[PDB]
RNA sequence: GGAUGACCCCAGGCGGUAGGGGAGCGUUCCCGAUGCCGAUGAAGGCCGACCCGCGAGGGCGGCUGGAGGUAAGGGAAGUGCGAAUGCCGGCAUGAGUAACGAUAAAGAGGGUGAGAAUCCCUCUCGCCGUAAGCCCAAGGGUUCCUACGCAAUGGUCGUCAG
RNA sequence: GUGGAGCCUGGGAGUGAGGGCGCGAGCGAUAACGUCCGCGUCCGAGCGCGGGAACAACCGAGACCGCCAGCUAAGGCCCCC
RNA sequence: GCUGGGGCUAGGAGUGAAAAGCUAACCGAGCCCGGAGAUAGCUGGUUCUCCCCGAAAUGACUUUAGGGUCAGCCUCAGGCG
RNA sequence: CGUGAGGGAAAGGUGAAAAGAACCCCGGGAGGGGAGUGAAAUAGAGCCUGAAACCGUGGGCUUACAAGCAGUCACGGCCCC
RNA sequence: AGAUGGUAAGGGCCCACGGUGGAUGCCUCGGCACCCGAGCCGAUGAAGGACGUGGCUACCUGCGAUAAGCCAGGGGG
């Protein structure tokens, strides 16, 4: 049995969040929580909520035990980018892409 | 430095205004074209 | 009536791109790069089909030569002896003989010396 | 090169850096415990310790010295009268720095607390 | 200066090779000897306020 | 050879730019069609190491898809793209790099809040002061005041804000 | 001498920047990867193949397709080979 | 002398203590729409497959010389043999 | 966009029917997990189909003494059918 | 003495599944061409507009302080 949670359209650049998501793949739920708590990155906040929300579903909807849960799989996909203008010198305009993430966490049970 | 747009409403109306257009044969034609094209504003909007 | 590109072009590209599977980077992913690589690969194959026939013969000649010198004569002597003997067993088979059936190869070496 | 040089610069010029130390002394000496970034915290130690050690001296000279940095007559009065006496037998080390566990959100700056010792 | 510029697009392979050092090291944490919760060493425990065997802070 | 493009046998030719000629394939549309294939699954998509063809291609099978498609034989064209510093769009690279817009400058405490270097309050510190203060006129046109909000706008953050 | 020979009428072109090399000249300096003609050739279009270390035009040879068969051309046969 | 407001002078025209200066961020002749798909003997580009043949870079003339007309050389059809 | 004459875009599709997802859970929200609707929910409104570039996760083979238009021909190792 | 393995910070090829993106097919309220019909409006204030008009109304449409409408005739159910 698995349980998952997906935060879509998170306004942070995929490349940045993955750095944090990579930190908790294959970790026990307790270990991951410990890591995200003291990881000095903006992404840590977001990855945290998806982890908890996935753990929630595991205990609530899917008949799994919080004391067995580990991060079986986790990944960030990229969502639609938010394009914005950045005025440069000599009249030229640049286009900044404020990117977007779809964060997924999938939880499984470590029997024994 | 001093750029090219220096707004002035009297100047704006006395130049591209409706009455200005109607007074000259060339200007009346502007209005004809703009109407024929279906412009929403035949003449520059200006707050008097 | 109008006949827009529609389906035709995507299909032509996929043919190529499937043929280019396995290649490095854009060569297996980009149609244009795939095509440039496939052109080279067509000429290489044709050329290497022709040269494979050479590549093996040279191996065969090296191997026949190795077994000949064990019996005190060289390849160039061995072949001439075979010609004078009128033996027409080819180099593909001579080499196989030289390794699998050494006593049979010995006999051929004998007839090669006898011929001159 | 920085060989054997003592004292941080803390990305402030001379007068600003001085003001920083004086105002933090006023803050520390007023609440007994303040929170700052770890570097500012460590530097604050000696700056205040010297002020405290002068309050221990008590003389008029010492008051006029300490007053150059602290300015507040009420505060200095608290320093000489209330603060200083509980360090009579203690020889230096009137302050302590303990590093906090959580960083600042907006800039990840590491925090720590500075306090007067019991 | 005459405005240097990349000569070739960086390959997906070379881009990713440059990033072989970009991996994060997980935070270094020890248990708090009072409340067993994990925390950075040499830091006052944010869970129970204990450091050096004594209460230092309200949490 | 047989008699005709029925297939077989023998022989010779077959590098190719500009270029001439020939034979085909496929795309949209019309006749064939008041027909035929079709929810027991149309087109289109993703596969295939299978079948036919020299090839362009055509079949067949699996998955997707869910309402169209269309034969033999003929007809007509907006009929095949890899390049035009082509056009329109999408997405990459440089790269977690330059930069984040005057070097007048910040520090702590208290408050609020899911979240606070950035919002509120206090104290300390600095900057302007023939202004970086105040009052008119242009010009702008609700930006004024208050309540409730933070997706986007704010070069960061935001509980704050034109 | 029956050859992708030749001749006649007609349809359709493309070309009208050539280049190396050998031999015969002029020009140049019995100079030039020079230049301008002539006869031939190859590259052009054979940047397909073997040789010349590599190298359009030098030597060998005109590549319809296939073969893990055989004979040779130039060039080679101590090892790279 | 500088400066606010209100006015007048424009495209082969204005204005210019004269720089071919300026006339709405490019003025040896402004901008917009139209003639207009100007014209370009120049540059670039020109999209499926197989089969047969297969050039020219010369001559003459040319406000011609990197463009042409005729000839030469390639190709197809009919005929001649 | 342009002072103005004038220039001048982009942007169509859930399903037969909203039956447009009550309620519960994590979350400040956004989002998601169950429940429910439907023939179908990778038809969930950022909605038919959903190609390619581009980004990622997992698996198999492989790579840190090696010289490269990245293929091609041969043999061998490993994984699969 | 000699020899030959497991190493992957990362990378490469293939496979599977996704994300992004919006091509393809299907569809069409819209467009296009031809033919036919019809062809002037205005000081009785046109064309074209501005501002208004709804119990709650941003915009569009309709309408004009009688303001999504007033009167009468015909149509229709
Ligand atoms: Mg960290
Ligand atoms: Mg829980
Ligand atoms: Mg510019
Ligand atoms: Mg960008
Ligand atoms: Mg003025
Ligand atoms: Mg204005
Ligand atoms: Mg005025
Ligand atoms: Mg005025
Ligand atoms: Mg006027
Ligand atoms: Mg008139
Ligand atoms: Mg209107
Ligand atoms: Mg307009
Ligand atoms: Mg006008
Ligand atoms: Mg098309
Ligand atoms: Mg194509
Ligand atoms: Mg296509
Ligand atoms: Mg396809
Ligand atoms: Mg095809
Ligand atoms: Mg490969
Ligand atoms: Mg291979
Ligand atoms: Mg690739
Ligand atoms: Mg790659
Ligand atoms: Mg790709
Ligand atoms: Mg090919
Ligand atoms: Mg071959
Ligand atoms: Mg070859
Ligand atoms: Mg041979
Ligand atoms: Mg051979
Ligand atoms: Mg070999
Ligand atoms: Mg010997
Ligand atoms: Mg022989
Ligand atoms: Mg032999
Ligand atoms: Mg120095
Ligand atoms: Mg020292
Ligand atoms: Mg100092
Ligand atoms: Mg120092
Ligand atoms: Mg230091
Ligand atoms: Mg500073
Ligand atoms: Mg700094
Ligand atoms: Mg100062
Ligand atoms: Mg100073
Ligand atoms: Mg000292
Ligand atoms: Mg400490
Ligand atoms: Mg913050
Ligand atoms: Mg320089
Ligand atoms: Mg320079
Ligand atoms: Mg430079
Ligand atoms: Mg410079
Ligand atoms: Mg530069
Ligand atoms: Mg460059
Ligand atoms: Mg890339
Ligand atoms: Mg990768
Ligand atoms: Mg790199
Ligand atoms: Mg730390
Ligand atoms: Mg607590
Ligand atoms: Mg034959
Ligand atoms: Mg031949
Ligand atoms: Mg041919
Ligand atoms: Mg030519
Ligand atoms: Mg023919
Ligand atoms: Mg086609
Ligand atoms: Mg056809
Ligand atoms: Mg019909
Ligand atoms: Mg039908
Ligand atoms: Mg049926
Ligand atoms: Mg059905
Ligand atoms: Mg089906
Ligand atoms: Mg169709
Ligand atoms: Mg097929
Ligand atoms: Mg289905
Ligand atoms: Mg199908
Ligand atoms: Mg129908
Ligand atoms: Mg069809
Ligand atoms: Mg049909
Ligand atoms: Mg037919
Ligand atoms: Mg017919
Ligand atoms: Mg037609
Ligand atoms: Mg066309
Ligand atoms: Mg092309
Ligand atoms: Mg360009
Ligand atoms: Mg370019
Ligand atoms: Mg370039
Ligand atoms: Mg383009
Ligand atoms: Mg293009
Ligand atoms: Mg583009
Ligand atoms: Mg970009
Ligand atoms: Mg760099
Ligand atoms: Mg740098
Ligand atoms: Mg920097
Ligand atoms: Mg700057
Ligand atoms: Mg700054
Ligand atoms: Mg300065
Ligand atoms: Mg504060
Ligand atoms: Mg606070
Ligand atoms: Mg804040
Ligand atoms: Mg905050
Ligand atoms: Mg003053
Ligand atoms: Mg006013
Ligand atoms: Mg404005
Ligand atoms: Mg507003
Ligand atoms: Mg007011
Ligand atoms: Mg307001
Ligand atoms: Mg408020
Ligand atoms: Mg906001
Ligand atoms: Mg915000
Ligand atoms: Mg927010
Ligand atoms: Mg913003
Ligand atoms: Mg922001
Ligand atoms: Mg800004
Ligand atoms: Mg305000
Ligand atoms: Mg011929
Ligand atoms: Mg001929
Ligand atoms: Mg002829
Ligand atoms: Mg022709
Ligand atoms: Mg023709
Ligand atoms: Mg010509
Ligand atoms: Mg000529
Ligand atoms: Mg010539
Ligand atoms: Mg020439
Ligand atoms: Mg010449
Ligand atoms: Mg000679
Ligand atoms: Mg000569
Ligand atoms: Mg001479
Ligand atoms: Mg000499
Ligand atoms: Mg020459
Ligand atoms: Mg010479
Ligand atoms: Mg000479
Ligand atoms: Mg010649
Ligand atoms: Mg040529
Ligand atoms: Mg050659
Ligand atoms: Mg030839
Ligand atoms: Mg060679
Ligand atoms: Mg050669
Ligand atoms: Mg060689
Ligand atoms: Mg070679
Ligand atoms: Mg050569
Ligand atoms: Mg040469
Ligand atoms: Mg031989
Ligand atoms: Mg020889
Ligand atoms: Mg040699
Ligand atoms: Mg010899
Ligand atoms: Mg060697
Ligand atoms: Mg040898
Ligand atoms: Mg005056
Ligand atoms: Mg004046
Ligand atoms: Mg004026
Ligand atoms: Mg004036
Ligand atoms: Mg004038
Ligand atoms: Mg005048
Ligand atoms: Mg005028
Ligand atoms: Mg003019
Ligand atoms: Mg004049
Ligand atoms: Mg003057
Ligand atoms: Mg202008
Ligand atoms: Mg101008
Ligand atoms: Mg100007
Ligand atoms: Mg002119
Ligand atoms: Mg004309
Ligand atoms: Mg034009
Ligand atoms: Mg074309
Ligand atoms: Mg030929
Ligand atoms: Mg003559
Ligand atoms: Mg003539
Ligand atoms: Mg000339
Ligand atoms: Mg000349
Ligand atoms: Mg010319
Ligand atoms: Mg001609
Ligand atoms: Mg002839
Ligand atoms: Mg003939
Ligand atoms: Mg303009
Ligand atoms: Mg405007
Ligand atoms: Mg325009
Ligand atoms: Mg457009
Ligand atoms: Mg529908
Ligand atoms: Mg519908
Ligand atoms: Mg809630
Ligand atoms: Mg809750
Ligand atoms: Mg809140
Ligand atoms: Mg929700
Ligand atoms: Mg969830
Ligand atoms: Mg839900
Ligand atoms: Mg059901
Ligand atoms: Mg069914
Ligand atoms: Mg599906
Ligand atoms: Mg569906
Ligand atoms: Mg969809
Ligand atoms: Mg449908
Ligand atoms: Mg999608
Ligand atoms: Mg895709
Ligand atoms: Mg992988
Ligand atoms: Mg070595
Ligand atoms: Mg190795
Ligand atoms: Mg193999
Ligand atoms: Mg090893
Ligand atoms: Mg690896
Ligand atoms: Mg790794
Ligand atoms: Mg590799
Ligand atoms: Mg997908
Ligand atoms: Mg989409
Ligand atoms: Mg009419
Ligand atoms: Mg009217
Ligand atoms: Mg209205
Ligand atoms: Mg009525
Ligand atoms: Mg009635
Ligand atoms: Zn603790």
């Amino acid at each position: 049995m698995e349980a998952k949670a997906i935060a879509r359209y998170v306004r942070i650049s995929p490349r940045k969040v993955r750095l944090v998501v990579d930190l908790i793949r294959g970790k026990s739920l307790e270990e991951a929580r410990n890591i995200l708590r003291y990881t000095n990155k903006r992404g840590a906040y977001f990855v945290a909520k998806v982890l908890e929300s996935a753990a929630a579903n595991a205990v609530n909807n899917h008949d799994m035990l919080e004391d067995r849960l580990y991060v079986k799989a986790a990944y960030v996909d990229e969502g639609p980018a938010l394009k914005r203008v950045l005025p440069r010198a000599r009249g030229r305009a640049d286009i900044i892409k404020k990117r977007t993430s779809h964060i997924t966490v999938i939880l499984g049970e470590k029997h024994g | 430095m001093k750029r090219t747009w220096q707004p002035n409403r009297r100047k704006r109306a006395k130049t591209h205004g409706f009455r200005a257009r109607m007074r000259t044969p060339g200007g009346r034609k502007v209005l004809k074209r703009r109407r024929q094209k279906g412009r929403w504003r035949l003449t520059p909007a200006v707050r008097k | 009536p109008r006949a827009k590109t529609g389906v035709v072009r995507r299909r032509k590209h996929k043919k190529i791109l499937k043929l280019a599977k396995g290649y490095w980077g854009l060569r297996s992913k980009s149609f244009r790069k795939a095509r440039e690589t496939l052109f080279a690969a067509g000429n290489y194959a044709y050329a290497h089909r022709k040269r494979r026939k050479r590549d093996f013969r040279r191996l065969w000649i090296v191997r026949i030569n190795a077994a000949c010198r064990q019996h005190g004569l060289n390849y160039s002597t061995f072949i001439h002896g075979l010609k004078k003997a009128g033996i027409e067993v080819d180099r593909k088979n001579l080499a196989d003989l030289a390794v699998r059936e050494p006593q049979v190869f010995a006999e051929l070496v004998e007839r090669a010396k006898a011929a001159q | 090169m920085r060989h054997l040089k003592s004292g941080r610069k803390l990305n402030r010029h001379s007068s600003h850096r001085l003001a920083l130390y004086r105002n933090q002394a006023k803050s520390l000496l007023t609440h007994g415990r303040i929170t700052t970034t770890v570097p500012k915290a460590k530097e604050l130690r000696g700056f205040v310790d010297h002020l405290i050690h002068l309050a221990k001296r008590g003389d008029l000279h010492a008051r006029r010295l300490v007053l150059r940095d602290l300015q507040d007559v009420k505060l200095v009065r608290k320093l000489f009268d209330e603060i200083a006496p509980r360090y009579r037998d203690r020889q230096g080390g009137y302050t302590r720095v303990l590093k906090l566990a959580e960083r600042r959100r907006g800039d990840g700056a590491p925090l720590a607390l500075v306090e007067l010792v019991e | 200066a005459k405005h240097p510029v990349p000569k070739k697009k960086t390959s997906k392979a070379r881009r990713d090779a440059r990033r072989s050092h970009h991996a994060l090291t997980p935070p270094t944490l020890v248990p708090c000897p009072e409340c067993k919760a994990m925390k950075p060493p040499h830091t006052v425990c944010p869970e129970c306020g204990y450091y050096a065997g004594r209460k230092v802070l309200e949490v």
